């Protein structure tokens, strides 16, 4: 999920937006 | 070390900003 | 003034700590 | 909701533990 | 500047990017 | 109160995230 | 891991406090 | 509003940075 | 104490240092 | 690397919340 | 001290409540 | 610059002020 993706390498704000409701 | 837990604190703040009024669900590890 | 936005930033950090591995939902105004 | 409750007056740990999953 | 614009009311991500280098 | 100071702290965190490699100037 | 990203976030907050009315410029790499 | 509580969060971070290894005591209201 | 002084008006980092151990 | 410094920043925020009106001592050595 | 306990491994709410005054 | 200087080891307040405008 978000930790494995975004704490291993930096997520853009477009990548982050995928995790919004 | 507690580095993954520290990262998570920043991630929540980033999601807060990006999602705005839409909100989000967050749970470590899923 | 962005008082509710500033408050929410701190609220999500507090949820992150209090909820830990359980996780949480955050969506303003509901 | 949590904003109505917790941005108007301070929420306790017990109260915050209500918005947990 | 950014304090006047973005503390009086919420700025979007796109609005905030005006202040990037 | 110091709300403009408080808001500015959150702004610089937001620019840090949004601006990425571009960076920012704050004054 | 993203520790240089995490440390930068704390640096920005520290420069905000230390620099006061002077302000600062932040650009990773230079 | 919870603005004084929000301020306190920033104050403790500022003291953390300024005091370094010396440490500090903090308690709201005294 | 520190809240009455430094949440009413901005404290410098010299003012803040007074509250260190 | 400043791992212990980064951790402490988050620790003082967590103490601020958990301790509330009771307050807390923070000193890294002890 | 708190740093040895809580920066090596994560501290619970109950454990953090130990460094309170 | 500041990342290399001040994430490899702690910077003092005076060190950090090199990066002010
Ligand atoms: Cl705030
Ligand atoms: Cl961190
Ligand atoms: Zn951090
Ligand atoms: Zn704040």
């Amino acid at each position: 999920g978000i930790v494995e993706q975004c704490c291993t390498s930096i997520c853009s704000l477009y990548q982050l937006e995928n995790y919004c409701n | 070390f507690v580095n993954q837990h520290l990262c998570g604190s920043h991630l929540v703040e980033a999601l807060y900003l990006v999602c705005g009024e839409r909100g989000f669900f967050y749970v470590p590890g899923a």
